[PDB]
RNA sequence: AAGUUUGAAAAGCACUUUGGAAAGAGAGUGAAAUAGAACCUGAAGUCGUGACAAAGACAAUGGAAGUACCUCCAUUUCAAC
RNA sequence: UAGAUGUGGCCUGGAGGUUAGGACGAAGCUUAUGGCGUGAGCCUAAGAUGGACCGGCCUCUAGUGCAGAUCUUGGUUGGCGUAGCAAAGAUCUAACGGAGACGUUGGAUACUGGAGCGGGGAAGGAUUUCGUGCCAACGGCACUCG
RNA sequence: CCCAACUGCAGACCGUACUCAUCACCGCAUCAGGUCCCCAAGCAUAGAAUGCUCUGGUACAUAGAGAAAGGUACACUCAG
RNA sequence: UUAAUGAGAUUCCCUCUGUCCCGAGUUACUAUCUAGCGAAACGACAGUCAAGGGAACGGACUUGAAGGGCUAAGCGGGGA
RNA sequence: AACGUGUCGCGAUGGAUGACUUGGCUUCCUAUUCGUUGAAGAACGCAGUAAAGUGCGAUAAGUGGUAUCAAUUGCAGAA
């Protein structure tokens, strides 16, 4: 039926490892990133889920160059 | 004490399977002494692991 | 305020618990200097005046300086298996009787002791 | 804290518990008030029997739907069982406090099993599976049970 | 089964050595807040796809 | 979801022995272990055993009014109103 | 009853005042602890409770009173040791190990029956492999095994 | 000149364990469900039928004691 | 209108039978008892009747009649 | 009798409450706004002993400079 049964109808993948978000929804067939809109150059960014945005904005990761460009120029270099 | 190892490999060096491997009960720190291939390579050479023969599906009906 | 006091205690770098550590000094050993009070160093001969060790002599093993605590050489304390520990005394419950020299400390003594002179 | 009652006399008495005693509460408590006068040498002579099974554990209070018997009308029922895992985990809890009776110096053929008290205990949750896709609990119950004992003067 | 990308590779090689506990000389710091690894996934119960 | 917020200090129970080891009983630490790491307080709910009126079921509860016995609960008298 | 209104009227959190407690034990908490208020409630005592905050009064203030929303969350409980653990292979023994129904070896009888409880792969899973331990909880029984 | 044959040196990257299922995957789970491919013995027999066997694999799917009623069966017979 | 085809709808006949007259015996597996394990749906309180009245078919009210208690297996009348 | 009650003392479970509060929220304020000189993001790494996190990048739990003084600390090690 469409319960257990054709819940072992499971095989293949939709989605992979997307290379610039770095999570798993790089849709294979027509090859973009699900939640990065990848190869677009501009990450999908919508207003409609705040939410997500904040999942995905500056800060929330490393931000390798900017603690130290924001320390540069807080101390009148640059 | 347990003799899976020795049982599990030694059907992996006389290459037959287990029911045919014979590891014989009357000594098993003999056996249990082996922990390796060629420690039973050895002991299959000696009395304690013969292969006990096959079977004899008869055929003369 | 009480929450940012609080915070800039215990999330002090270890040189700022180095001075919130520090403890006075004796009753003839200030005007010997001059100064009210040094943070503790190890290797200073200290006296307790508080708890349950106090009045009890000895010389600064250590400034652990995290637990905020500093260790005294003759303040010990047994575990159950014999092996003696050292307890912590927090240094303003310690009145410093010895120094330790320095061209950086009798340095900055007489920079104290320059405010009083 | 300790156990709900003091001995009266504490050289004269010993002590014994367990924490997590790891099978059902209601088992085990039965099991445990069976023996709750008798000296320990007639209560041990019980568990003993109860696992040979010629006498049973009288379920009072935790009987609820178990199978008459013949064994159980010495205790005034018809109902009553033989749990094994509850009388061989209480064996156990009785020679602990045996040796708590040579170790003050106490004939254990003078020992009675005054106090016992069965409790339960934090209840251990693994899960299990039902129609439909209902998850439902599948709690443990482990239980405390302590008891201690005493002398009788001649 | 066989076939897994070099990059999908380093990803699970990544997760096999995450996946070891606490060692107990942790537990004994001065302040620590861990006495569980709490992040210890186990094959069967759930899975990383990646 | 999740304050392990034990204690001032880990001083985190050495050691004895019952257990195959856990756990238990002892000791011992400390102001408290009746603060023993699932640790401040520790409630309700439910449960356990000990006691009892040891009562007494023939729905529970409750109302009024008594009585039985029992309550370191209050008060008063305790050579007096 | 719906409703309205009053109360020098009750209560919770906090503020401004005042009065005042507290390691000679505060909040809290317990109750066959009484008393006293018609009541909301307050006060006391006594805790083999608790360990460090807080009461009264006048104003102020509000996220201020709960039994009932197929309320929400957490926890417990009855039914209840109850339904059940009934499709798919029947374990039987020795002597051995073990702290001990368990395991191992031997023998025995079987089952799968070559569209397999076989040997290999893809998809998927990614250490599940292996060995040596281990046996707390997980393997819906148990385990010395996993 | 050009190629072969003979030598000489070198031959790099990634995958590779295990699994592939009544315990490893999907099904919430060690779920009677689902899930692609290869290899395929003997005899009866038209024979990948079905029955039984050699190889290989497996007898840790809870177990025990019994005659209720009632029930469920890839369980039966039943005078006229 | 039609030959063929039909897990289509329908009627009869033949055979055949436990569909039945009218049931009975047997068998596994269960239920039953045990060791181990252990849920849930549901839950105001509950819970013997008749009659009366009543939101007009009451477990509680009224008036009668039964009812000692606690129980195991059943069953399916009621608990609108 | 046992069971079932029922009140009391003591326990268990439970984790409310109170007390605390390096967190939140709100309000205000003082200055300056990333990237092709490769950002933000994520990926994998790095510790004598480190799974996460924090920090860092094969100079990897940091190197340099100054400025400070004797620790770090679970315990090694180390002027
Ligand atoms: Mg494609
Ligand atoms: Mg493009
Ligand atoms: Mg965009
Ligand atoms: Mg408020
Ligand atoms: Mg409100
Ligand atoms: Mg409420
Ligand atoms: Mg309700
Ligand atoms: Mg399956
Ligand atoms: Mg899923
Ligand atoms: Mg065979
Ligand atoms: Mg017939
Ligand atoms: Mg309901
Ligand atoms: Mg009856
Ligand atoms: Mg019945
Ligand atoms: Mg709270
Ligand atoms: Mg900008
Ligand atoms: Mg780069
Ligand atoms: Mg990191």
């Amino acid at each position: 039926t469409k319960g257990t049964t054709s819940m072992g109808q499971r095989h293949g993948r939709t989605h992979i490892l997307c290379r610039r978000c770095g999570r798993n929804s790089y849709h294979v067939q027509w090859e973009r990133c699900a939640a990065c809109a990848y190869p677009r150059a501009s990450r999908r960014r919508y207003n409609w889920s705040v939410k997500a945005i904040k999942r995905r904005r500056t800060g929330t990761g490393r931000c390798r160059y900017l603690k130290v460009v924001n320390r540069r120029i807080a101390n009148h270099f640059k | 004490v347990s003799l899976k190892l020795q049982a599990r490999l030694a059907s992996s060096i006389l290459g037959c399977g287990r029911a045919r491997v014979w590891l014989d009960p009357n000594e098993a720190v003999e056996i249990q002494n082996a922990n390796s291939r060629k420690s039973v390579r050895k002991l299959i050479k000696d009395g304690f692991i013969i292969r006990k023969p096959v079977k004899v599906h008869s055929r003369a009906r | 305020s009480r929450r940012k006091a609080r915070r800039a205690h215990f999330q002090a770098p270890s040189h700022v618990r180095r001075v919130l550590m520090s403890a006075p000094l004796s009753k003839e050993l200030r005007a010997k200097y001059n100064v009210r009070a040094m943070p503790v160093r190890k290797d200073d001969e200290v006296i307790v005046k508080r708890g349950t060790f106090k009045g009890r002599e000895g010389k600064v093993t250590a400034c652990y300086r995290l637990k905020w605590v500093i260790l005294i050489d003759k303040v010990n304390r047994e575990k159950a298996n014999g092996s003696t520990v050292a307890v912590g005394i927090h240094p303003s419950n310690v009145e410093i009787t010895k120094l330790k020299l320095t061209h950086h400390r009798k340095s900055i003594l007489e920079r104290k002791d320059r405010s009083s002179k | 804290t300790h156990y709900s009652r003091k001995p009266q006399v504490s050289s004269k008495s010993a002590k014994a518990k367990v924490s997590d005693l790891r099978c059902h509460y209601k088992n085990t408590f039965e099991t445990a008030n069976v023996i709750n006068g008798m000296p320990l040498r007639k209560a041990q002579q019980l568990y003993r029997q109860v696992l040979a099974k010629t006498r049973c554990i009288p379920f009072k209070r935790y009987n609820g739907k178990i199978g008459r018997t013949a064994q159980a009308k010495e205790w005034g029922q018809t109902k009553g069982r033989w749990p094994r895992k509850s009388v061989v985990a209480m064996m156990s809890l009785l020679k602990n406090a045996e040796a708590n009776a040579i170790e003050k110096g106490l004939d254990p053929n003078q020992m009675v099993i005054k106090h016992v008290q069965v409790d339960q205990a934090a209840r251990m949750r693994r899960r299990t599976y039902r129609a439909h896709g209902r998850i439902t609990p599948y709690m443990c119950s482990p239980c405390h049970v302590q008891l201690f004992m005493s002398e009788k003067k001649e | 089964g066989r076939f897994k990308p070099l990059a999908v590779k380093k990803k699970y090689a990544k997760k096999m050595n995450q996946n070891k506990p606490v060692p107990y000389w942790i537990r004994l710091r001065t302040g620590n807040r861990i006495k569980w690894n709490e992040k210890r996934r186990h094959w069967r119960r759930t899975k990383l796809n990646y």
